[PDB]
């Protein structure tokens, strides 16, 4: 309807403006969201604040996680837990190229903001 | 730098309007957080603060599953 | 408190964005408004539609009016009425360089759009 | 000029928000006219139409006497 056409135009313009801003942190969270790596809470800005993010696949995991460090929104996050689609814990050693087919994706990462 | 500041402030008003049209206002405490972030961006001293607050505000939209389609 | 500061910041950003757009019709209405030449109602967009504008002084009048034509917002307008600050009707013949000091500025011009946008 | 379209549309959203804060009444015909102009700008496909509608929408703000200080806002 008319409301939907206006909304579509406004949302399209929003993303065009964001792209033109060309800020590293905004680009990072938008590109991640395009791949299905999305936050589950408001991304916080202070040390040790909590962040939960969906990690949809092994490629996203490897591009965002190194050891216990998650890199996202131009910041570092200390991974606390990784849980599967069945809410069951996943040990980091299980998240490998060869073993990932056996995990219940998507995973949810819970982390705390570093420095 | 200054024109980047005006553009990010304009974008924050658009982002709040997009959230408003997605009916976020009915969720009063989330909406209050969104308004406060928008206000922080409009009052931001420098682009670093504006863009950090915009990461938080945009994350509200990105967290709304299926509410929009980012790929388009 | 903060509500008035947020409003000031949003309004300042609005005019900075408008300046960056650098459109002649927008620049004309903004620059006229800065001089006190302001619309009294929303500017219409169709042929023969009505408009009222404050003309603050003879310098503005000379910059915007020639005969029965008012030029404003990148459009031409046919003048229907000029009233002075005493709410008296000014016939267009009296708004001359020689008679301008006898008029009660500011004037309010009522006009109809000459052509469609 | 297609490169400017996103900026005019962004500005129209700001302008409507500025008018809302100035208490332009929701039930008013003027508010309904402002909303229609904003919607038409957002839906515009060329800058010529967007700018003509922006002229009308901006005139609402310029017409509110003493509600804003235009010289201050343009310093």
């Amino acid at each position: 309807d008319k409301r939907a056409k206006v909304t579509s135009a406004m949302q399209t313009m929003l993303f065009t403006m964001l792209r033109k801003l060309d800020n590293d942190a905004l680009n990072n969270i938008i590109n991640n969201a395009r791949d299905g790596c999305v936050p589950l809470n408001i991304i916080p800005l202070t040390t040790a604040a909590k962040l939960m993010v969906v990690i949809p696949d092994y490629n996203t995991y490897k591009n965002t996680c190194d050891g216990t460090t998650f890199t996202y929104a131009s910041a570092l996050w200390e991974i606390q837990q990784v849980v599967d689609a069945d809410s069951k814990i996943v040990q980091l050693s299980e998240i490998s190229m060869d073993n990932s087919p056996n995990l219940a994706w998507p995973l949810i990462v819970t982390a705390l903001r570093a420095n | 730098n200054a024109s980047k500041m005006s553009d990010v402030k304009c974008t924050s008003v658009v982002l709040l309007s997009v959230l408003q049209q997605l009916r976020v206002e009915s969720s009063s405490k989330l909406w209050a957080q969104c308004v406060q972030l928008h206000n922080d961006i409009l009052l931001a001293k420098d682009t670093t603060e504006a863009f950090e607050k915009m990461v938080s505000l945009l994350s509200v939209l990105l967290s709304m599953q299926g509410a929009v389609d980012i790929n388009k």
